[PDB]
Formats: C-alpha cells, structure tokens, sequence
C-alpha cells in the first residue's frame, strides 16, 4: 500500500466509486486558480521543495571559502480529515444513490477554498505570498454601483497593458461579485456582457477569494507545484465510522508582480 | 578545457 | 562575432533565452504601428538611406552638364541601454524563473515608444515628419463626452472615404482614448461594441501616441523600412553588472497623405 | 557557457588542462570521506535541497485542516578562489611544465579539507552535523602509548558490532595519527601490520579530520548528495593574473548514528 | 473521476 492506505478502509469498491466522484466534481467547482496558474506535475511524494535559484549567505566554514545556502521553497501538507456513516457507505452496494457524502463535499469545498486562498491571498505559515500581496500593479477599488464595474475592469487591464504584460487576460471573481456582475444590468444592458466584450479570457467562478483580480494567462507568472495532487486517504474507522481525509501536498510561486491587478471592497 | 569543468571526482 | 559582440557578454545561454523572451513580448505590447504600417525586411547592417526616388538641384560640374542629387531618407540607429544584476541572471541557471528582467522590460517601453512616436508624432532630426504632420486631411477634435466617439470616428472614416482612400480602416487610440471606449457606455450599451461595427479593421492599443489615429491599412501608405530589427547587444560588464543595450537601425516614410486622420483633445 | 563562464577567461587549452588535472589529484590526495560515504550522482544546478521525508508542524490555514510543512536539507555552495599569474598560464602553451599552480593546490586542498571537516565534524551555519556528533556510539580516546592503538580499535570495531552494525570497516585517521601508526613498533612488530589484520576495509589517510573514526561502509548510512561536483570557474581577470576558484554545491545527511565511532586525542 | 486533477483549463 501507500501512506493512504486505502486497502485498510472498510468502504466498498461501489463506494469507493461514489466517494472519488463526488470529491473530484466538488472540488472542481470550487477551485479556480487551478485554470489560471500553470499546475504542474506530481514530482511524488519525495517532492520537498521547489529550487527558487537563488543564493542566501551563510557563514563561511573557513577564512578563503565563500559559503551560500541554496533557496527553496517548501512544500505544504494540506490534510482535511472527514467522517462518513458505515451504514451509508454499506448502502451503496445495496443500491442506495442517496448516501449521505456532505461530509466529502465539505472537505472537498474546505480544501478547495484552503488552496485558492493560499495561491490569491496567501499562506505565511508555509513561506507562501498570496498573488495580491506580491501585485506591484495598482490595487483598485470596486465600485458601489455595480453598473460601473466595467469601468474599474478596464483600467485593471490598462494596468497590465501598460506593465508590459501580454496574453489572454482573464477576470476571476469572488463569489458576491459574480453574482453581481451576473444580475448587474446598466439601462437593461446586462454588464456581464459589456464585461465579455473586455476580457480575451474567461471570467472565473472564484467563491474561495474576496474580492477580484485581474491577471494574464499567458503562462510562467504563477506556479502550482504539485508534490501530490487531492487524494483520499484512510485514517481509522469502529464499527459505526469512518474517518478519511483529502490530502494534497503543493506550494504556490509568484514569479511576475506584473502579471496580476488584485480589487477589494471597502470597509 | 574551457567548458563545463566538473573534474569528476566522484566516489573514490 | 558581430557589432553586438553577445559572446563577450557574462550570460548564461538559459539566462540569453529569458532576457530575449521578455524583451520581444514587452516590446510587441506595447507597440502599435507596426500593426497598421507596412513593416519591411531587415535589409542589413550595410542599410544606411532609404531611396525618396526625387531630384535635388545641385551646381553643375562644367557648363553644358545638368547635375542633380539623389535624394534618400537616412537611417537612424535607436540603442536604449540597460543594465542587469549578475546575481539575477546567474539565477536562471540554478532554477529561478522570478529574476528581476525589469531593465530589459523598461528598455523595450523605451524603445518601442520612441518608434510609435517617431512613425505618429516624427523625428525632426532624423528627418522624419510623421503620420500626423503629413497627414493632409482635416483634424478633428475628441470629445468631451466620450459617448461623442463614435460620432469623431464616423466623420474621421468619412474623410478617408471622401479622398479616394479604399482598403481595411483601422483606429489607433492613446492610453487614455483606449480605456475609456473600453469603460464608456451610452445607456448601458458599450461604446466599443458601436466602433467595432463602424471599424472594419482593428482597434489598436497605441499607449505611446497621445490623442487617436483613423487611417487605413491597405498597404503602400506607412512604410517603417527595418535596416536592423530589434536586438539585444553587450556593452562592457563588471563582477556585478552586465550593461546590455537593445538596439534598432530604422526609418519611416509617409507616401500618402489622405491616408489617415488624426484626432487631438 | 554556464555560470562559470569558463570562456571569458584567458586561458590556453593547454594551461586549463595542466590546471584541472592539479587541482584533481591534489583533491583527491586530501579528501577521505569520498572513500567511505556514499556519494551521489550530481543533480544539476538546479538540485537546491534533499527531501528528509519528515513533516514539520505549522498553522493550519482554517478550522478542520490539517497542516505540516515538509522538511528539507538545504544544499550549500562552496567557492574557493585563486589568483594565478597570466605570465605562468602563457608559458604552458611555449611548454612549461614547471608552472606555479599552487594556488591551484592550495584552493583544492582547502575545499577538500572543508568537505572532510562538514561531514566528519560538521557545519552548523548549513544545518549538516558531523558524523562526530551524531555518532550514538561511545567515544574513545586514543592511548598515550601509540603500541595500544589496536586495542582502542579493537573496541571501536566491537562497538559497531554489538550494535548491528555490518558491512566492511573502515578506519579513518588523521594526518598525525596515521604518521604514527605507519612507524610504531611494538617490540618490531609493526602496529599497522597489527591494524591491517583487523580491518576487512581500509585505513585511510584523512589528514583534514581530528582524532580517528571507526566506521562500515555497507552503504546506506553515510550520504553525501551532490548537486554540482567541484569544477573550476572564471571570475575576472586583469593583464598580469586571473581570477579563478573552485565551486561545488553539496550536502551531507548521516542516516544511522550506531555506524560510527568517533575518537580524539586526550584533552 | 479520482479525487481531483490539476489544469483544469
Ligand atoms: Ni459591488
Ligand atoms: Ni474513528
Ligand atoms: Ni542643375
Ligand atoms: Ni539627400
Ligand atoms: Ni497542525
Ligand atoms: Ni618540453
């Protein structure tokens, strides 16, 4: 077996079937950075660090030697623990289509959220700078009247324009704003249309971040390491429970500041 | 020679 | 080696590959004439003149002799230099892809919009005048209201249709001009969805040139004759430093002064 | 070329070969720990760490996850420069063979020796302890009387022994105590004579270290990851010297404490 | 599917 250990879990191959679909289909409408930023392949579960290039100094071991640390970025476990009913995992076989699987879909939404918030926001306890903190782009302001959201979009893209910054841009909202941008109608006009018309890319579902962000898609500006993609894995179980979890194993690496213009609300 | 230059010392 | 002497130059061949890839991406964005004007072959280091194919009046050798000079456009060499840390590009190597190419997208700004102003605004000392001086038809003025655009360019497109003038219209718009078609609409309904529909060509992102342009792109009008395209050469480089340069032998020529309009606040 | 930008320095084909076949053998003379540890293929470059498979906690990003960063040894660059006359570089092509390349020698015996003393005595500033430290074998002293050095080998060897420990041993003594192995006598009997006939291994000369070690070299317990082996580079030069030095990225992990014995002199 | 999967555009 693997550090899963998946073998040991008393779920069946049919509920086996209906746990993975469900995490994977539920994980994928939460996420949204993951169609932005360049994920790449799982370098295993050796995978450690991510070599940054760059040297850091250190003392030197005698006079005549020059010492320098070779910098990385490390990789974060991201481990959400879940419990299931043994008797709606039984149930499955038995031809049960309605098994209780929130639990899957809370750690799948948990998870999601966990990651795109460290890719846009950031995540310190893992030497993580969100994409917001590391835009030198000038953040914008949303407006209060959302009829005057395309407004704030195009200078957002000026920005980018301006910085050099080439490829299909996209336009990733939080869950409030896509709601808005989607009812939003100027003069009968809907916005979302008017925003269309704008973005070369997509406009994104993003309900793990607060507020907006606009940034390219060209590709080699932001960095998804993955040492080991989402997995569910077993950790005990009695005779009524299960307990498993979705683990992932990844760091985030921001290597342009001006690929990416961050919008917030105001307080 | 005036390239690469590891002298391959490896395990001896 | 050549003029650009690359091979003295204290850069890594994976370090060579990322300078060059920001500096003609950087350079593409941020330049817009070469997207409406007719871009010629790099006719070579020895290019110096252009041929105007005109006569000049010059006194005659010995009676009897009829002498005259051939007039050309000369060539201009553009080199905006710039200077990279060694310990960024030595970075590449050992796996960096956040190496600081700041200077190198800094000299692509320059020197892309000293060419969109030299073909739009001219070049007095390179005896290059411009797509705005020579442009023969009336200016016109942007509005204050930017839901008056569509109003400029209809009369801006009616012009070039009224001097004989064919082919693919394009509209070329400053910074300013371009966000705010992009953010204007006239009781909700985009600005920029009535100029597309106006303009059958493309409407250019031009942030080096102030006001607009409305010209046409058929060909045979706006020549940028390239002796040398752009490229990155070396300079001199210390134990910390390499001074890199980007650099460009160019010249622009306007044939045709109906064929375009030029728009100012 | 690469960052050592070895074509930019004025150096005759000749003299760069003259020059790396010094600075081999005279490493190769110097160094001891290349003869016992395990040494790795070189990474490339780009090789920045060495996974240690072990997870280290940290602040979970919300409430129900589980986070744990993974733990890495940093590699460290090394870089001894030299100075060398341009006057002795041109001779080599006119055929000299009498060129001064001490600092050829004495930059190689110096990373040698830095190597050697990082992973027998360690270098704190690179987090690598020395095998001395993580030794969990009892330490010994050497005798007063050089005649009973087998005895405290012959401890030494029942301690690896009585810890499960297999393989060929290996001695390593330093400069002083290996001189005086190869001339003691007791009673004409030579103690090296004696020493030989107690290691299934080698006795090798490690004039960089202190003291001696007693150690198997089986595999496996001793790892010393390469990323980049030594190599000369080019650094600058005027119209009278050139700047050149020895580079080498590396580290070194002792996985098994019990397959070591340290010994020093009586304090 | 399985779990999840990267590049999801
Ligand atoms: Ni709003
Ligand atoms: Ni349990
Ligand atoms: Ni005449
Ligand atoms: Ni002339
Ligand atoms: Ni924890
Ligand atoms: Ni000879």
């Amino acid at each position: 077996m693997n550090n899963l250990y998946r073998d040991l879990a008393p779920v069946t191959e049919a509920a086996w079937a209906e746990i993975e679909l469900e995490a994977a289909r539920t994980f994928k409408r939460h996420i949204a950075g993951r169609r932005v930023v360049d994920v790449s392949d799982p370098g295993g579960p050796v995978t450690a660090a991510v070599s940054t290039g760059r040297l850091i100094d250190v003392k030197a071991p005698t006079n005549g030697v020059i010492a320098h640390l070779r910098a990385s970025k490390p990789l974060v476990r991201l481990r959400v623990p879940f419990t299931l009913s043994r008797n709606e995992i039984d149930d499955v076989e038995r031809g049960s289509k309605d098994s209780d699987w929130e639990p899957v879909k809370e750690a799948a939404k948990k998870l999601a959220f966990v990651e795109d918030r460290t890719i846009f926001e950031g995540y310190s306890a893992a030497s993580i700078e969100g994409i917001r903190s590391a835009s030198s782009n000038p953040a914008l302001t949303l407006p209060e009247d959302p009829r005057e959201i395309p407004d704030v979009i195009s200078q957002a893209l000026s920005e980018l324009r301006l910085a050099g910054v080439d490829g299909p841009y996209s336009v990733l909202l939080s869950a409030d704003v896509y709601t808005k941008v989607s009812e939003t109608s100027d003069h009968g006009y809907p916005i979302r249309e008017h925003l269309n018309r704008l973005v070369d890319g997509d406009i994104i579902w993003a309900p793990a971040i607060d507020g907006a962000f606009v940034l390219t898609t060209r590709g080699g500006d932001f960095d998804l390491q993955l040492g080991t993609d989402v997995a569910i894995g077993y950790a005990s179980h009695d005779t009524d429970t299960v307990r498993l979890y979705l683990q992932e194993t990844l760091t985030f690496l921001c290597y342009t500041a001006e690929a990416s213009v961050a919008l917030s609300h105001k307080l | 020679t005036l390239a690469a230059g590891s002298l391959s010392i490896g395990s001896l």
